[PDB]
């Protein structure tokens, strides 16, 4: 089989700006490389079908370019329209195959999330069980770290286009009791800052 | 309004490419400069050429403009000529445009080789395909090895997902190869895989495509592959050379040779572009012809475009101010 | 012109399901056509193509023994039959179909979920009590969730364990299938 390293799962990008997504694939493939448009809660599209052409209803913003084995999506004078996943694809050979699929963003400057911490509710305890949450909203830089064990965590997507995140601990109520004695960084960030007391 | 060329029965495949070839400039230039191609002091007087010469009679009148209104020409003059060479048509599967070209351009090569020892200029249909292999373990190359064509004769491939298929994709699934699995490297000195090159080394001017559409079945039968190629007028064929160097080589389209229906109702038809010398014997043209034997017809360019190709006669330009 | 898929599914690990699809133009044994397998960290995969002229399709041998395809055509209905599930063989599978035109045909996804079920369930508060306010985000919790749950409003993604989905949304009124 055929694979085909993409670059990223994750571009910035301006409005009106020129961006270039990539391909690079384990063997020559010819001018056989298909690339591929998806927005959340889609179908794919075909964007381009030889290593350059043009579907119907596909802006000249689009090329395609390569050979053999390095191949490239450029997109110029980007529109609020193209913030989407693109894969490529193979159809040299069988089985065909595609990349991991990057998904593309407005830039801007970065800014710090909003943080909250919340503590076990009477419902909570009143069914058992006890469980924490920490709510890391509004987040303008993508690789945050946050963190023992337990830990289960859920991010949005870009929004103005800031992240944000849920964070979560669970456990029994004689476990919450056993120890009350127990990472929010970004590279805005000079060191951790967390909002554990009881009582 | 180029002259027709009479085809009764057996010699439409003749006459459409007889009409490619006029399409094409520096093959009449060529030819021009060829007959007329004589070196002084030699006391060995040069063998005649009548091959050369028929075919640039013809060329030349189907190149200009028609004199005669609706003119008519006769193309029977060649056939006999051909037949004074080795050639003697002797099965359906030989009336063939391609394999005209092959045994005219073989024919002009023996004409070539006939008078030695004075100089005639090699035909501007010749090209080199290169061969060569590396080793991936050491990232080395073997020394090169040389081939000739004068036509790029491209196998159709078999759909994969369902895209259209480009003049591109079949391009590069012929002038690219696969690897080896045993044979031994040098630089690494002991049983080794190593990739197959393959690339072309000289372009002509001069470039024939061909398009196997028409080849055998399983079992012996005719088979026609009929799926659309799709093809543009300006060609660039920069990622298929072998010197890894900035230059460019950009080719333009002058004829399409199509084939239509089969067996009992099959046919060939060329498109090509109108003559250049509108009082301006130096401008080619952008208006394109559909060229029936006897028929003539204008056609635009969608037209070319959309017809289903056997020969595409490409020719090398510079740039593409047109 | 669409080209509609079947409704999403969900069963047990080690049965076996087959999905439908079918669209509002014909020359459907008049192309190939195919089916893809999306889930998020893996990505996309071609499992194979169908020959609906007739039937003797191409799979990719990493699926061969666990996918099998069939087709009709008088009744526009293109098959796909998958066996031995494990909560791993959970994604999304689309149906495509080529054109040369227009880009190629797409349906609307399938979303095959497999997990050892067969809930309606409950929801918490989270309030900021403590007050160190030196303006204020809150929200609430839902646990085990498809949940149906006004601006300065964040809401995340299901993560799910056991087919039990923890997910969490943000600004009482936690109002901000299952039912209430
Ligand atoms: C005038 N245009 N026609 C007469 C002479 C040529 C045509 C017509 N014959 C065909 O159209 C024709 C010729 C050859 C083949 C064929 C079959 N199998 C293989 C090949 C290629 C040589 C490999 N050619 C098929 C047809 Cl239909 C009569
Ligand atoms: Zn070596």
């Amino acid at each position: 089989d055929i694979v085909m390293t993409q670059s990223q799962k994750f571009m910035s990008t301006s409005v009106g700006d020129r961006v270039s997504v990539t391909c690079k694939a384990s063997q020559n493939v010819g001018t056989n490389v298909a690339w591929y448009q998806q927005k959340p809660g889609q179908s794919p599209k075909a964007l381009i079908y030889s290593a350059s052409y043009r579907y119907s209803g596909v802006p000249d913003r689009f090329t395609g370019s390569g050979s053999g084995t390095d191949f490239t999506l450029t997109i110029s004078n980007v529109q609020s329209e193209d913030l989407a996943e693109y894969f490529c694809q193979q159809y040299n050979s069988f089985p065909l195959t595609f990349g991991a699929g990057t998904k593309l963003e407005l830039k801007r400057a970065d800014a710090a999330p909003t943080v909250s911490i919340f503590p076990p509710s009477s419902e909570q305890l009143t069914s058992g069980g006890a469980s924490v949450v920490c709510f890391l909203n509004n987040f303008y830089p993508k690789d945050i770290n946050v963190k023992q064990n337990g830990v289960l965590n859920s991010w949005t997507d870009q929004d103005d286009s800031t992240y944000s995140m849920s964070s979560t601990l669970t456990l029994t109520k004689d476990e919450y009791e056993r120890h009350n004695s127990y990472e929010a960084t970004h590279k805005t960030s000079t060191s951790p800052i967390v909002k554990f007391n009881r009582n | 309004l180029v002259p027709g060329l009479v085809n009764l029965g057996n010699t439409c495949f003749m006459n459409s490419l007889l009409q490619g070839l006029s399409a094409c400039p520096a093959f009449i230039r060529w030819l021009e400069e060829f007959t007329s191609q004589y070196s002084r002091d030699q006391k060995e007087p040069p063998s005649h050429q009548y091959l050369s010469l028929t075919l640039l009679h013809l060329l030349k009148a189907l190149s200009c403009q028609e004199v005669t209104d609706d003119e008519v020409l006769d193309a029977s003059c060649l056939l006999d000529v051909l037949r004074m060479y080795r050639w003697q048509i002797s099965s359906f599967e030989e009336q063939d445009a391609h394999e005209l070209f092959h045994v005219i351009t073989s024919s002009l090569e023996d004409e070539r080789d006939g008078s030695g020892s004075h100089w005639k200029s090699q035909h501007p249909f010749h090209g080199r395909l290169t061969s060569n292999m590396v080793c991936k373990h050491c990232e080395h190359q073997s020394p090169v090895r040389f081939d000739t064509f004068d036509s790029l004769s491209l196998s159709i491939p078999a759909a994969t997902w369902g895209h259209p298929l480009t003049l591109d994709h079949c391009l590069h699934h012929f002038i690219s190869s696969e690897s080896v699995r045993d044979v031994v490297c040098d630089n690494c000195t002991k049983r080794t895989t190593f990739v197959k090159q393959l690339k072309l080394g000289k372009l002509p001017q001069c470039l024939c495509i061909h398009l196997q559409r028409l080849s055998w079945s399983s079992h012996g039968t005719p088979l026609k592959r009929h799926e659309h190629v799709q093809f543009n007028e300006d060609l660039s064929m920069d990622e298929y050379k072998y010197h890894s160097n900035a230059s460019t080589y950009l080719f333009r389209l002058m004829a399409v040779v199509v084939h239509h229906g089969d067996m009992h109702s099959g046919h060939f038809v060329t498109y090509r572009r109108s003559p250049p010398s509108a009082r301006n014997p130096l401008s080619t043209s952008n208006q394109w012809l559909w060229v029936s034997d006897d028929t003539v017809r204008k056609a635009s360019l969608q037209e070319v475009l959309s017809s289903s190709a056997y020969l595409l006669f490409y020719e090398r330009v510079l740039e593409v101010l047109f | 012109v669409q080209l509609q898929q079947s409704g999403a599914e969900l069963v047990r690990p080690g049965a076996s399901v087959k999905l439908s699809c079918t669209g509002s133009g014909f020359n459907i044994k008049d192309t190939y056509m195919h089916w893809v397998k999306q889930r998020p960290e893996q990505g996309l995969e071609w499992i194979g193509r169908i020959d609906p002229a007739n039937g003797n399709t191409k799979y990719d041998p990493k699926f061969q023994g666990k996918a099998t395809m069939t087709a009709d055509t008088s009744s526009n209905t293109a098959y796909l039959q998958l066996s031995s599930l494990t909560s791993e063989d959970t994604a999304v599978y689309y149906c495509a179909r080529p054109d040369g035109y227009y880009g190629d045909y797409w349906g609307q996804g399938t979303t095959l979920t497999v997990s050892s079920a067969k809930t309606a369930p409950s929801v918490y508060p989270l309030a900021p009590v403590c007050g160190d306010t030196t303006s204020v985000t809150l929200g609430c919790l839902v646990k085990g969730y498809p949940v149906t749950l006004s601006s300065g409003v964040h809401t995340f993604p299901a993560v799910l364990q056991s087919d039990l989905y923890t997910l969490s949304s943000s600004v009482i009124t936690c109002n901000v299938s299952s039912t209430k």
